């Protein structure tokens, strides 16, 4: 019973670094949806402006 | 020759704006797969809270 | 004992299921690397495009 506490203390451990990884994956996803998103508009505008 | 170019200049942005709208796409959807994976670590530590 | 194989067995089932999860969005940041990567290399002709 005590072996496998010390394996669910380890295996929390890694839901929690690993969580980190994870909620560290989406922050990366705010910055690129944010940055493409803002690339995708300056396409607008360079193409809106090529075309004046 | 400058009219030439407002064409690649302007091609190569609607181009790059597909590809940047598309990028985007996909970036949103691994960002809601993201989430679902955080809402899973919570049930996996939830989980093994309870086990423990 | 038998109410942690429920929750073994439960978690094991949200730990693949979940694991698809990760892989799935590991497919997207191929996209990304994929679909963004030609856009900077597109970048260099409107601003090559520009240049002239």
């Amino acid at each position: 019973a005590r072996e496998i506490k010390s394996l669910i203390e380890d295996s929390v451990g890694k839901v929690d670094v690993g969580s980190t990884l994870v909620e560290s994956a989406g922050e990366t996803m705010a910055e690129i949806v944010s940055a493409v998103t803002r690339v995708t508009d300056i396409m607008g505008e360079i193409a809106s402006a090529s075309d004046e | 020759q400058l009219t030439a170019t407002v064409k690649q200049n302007a091609e190569n942005a609607r181009q790059a704006s597909h590809l940047a709208l598309s990028a985007s796409e996909t970036a949103q959807r691994g960002g809601k797969v993201v989430d679902n994976v955080v809402q899973t670590m919570r049930d996996i530590s939830t989980s093994s809270q309870k086990i423990a």
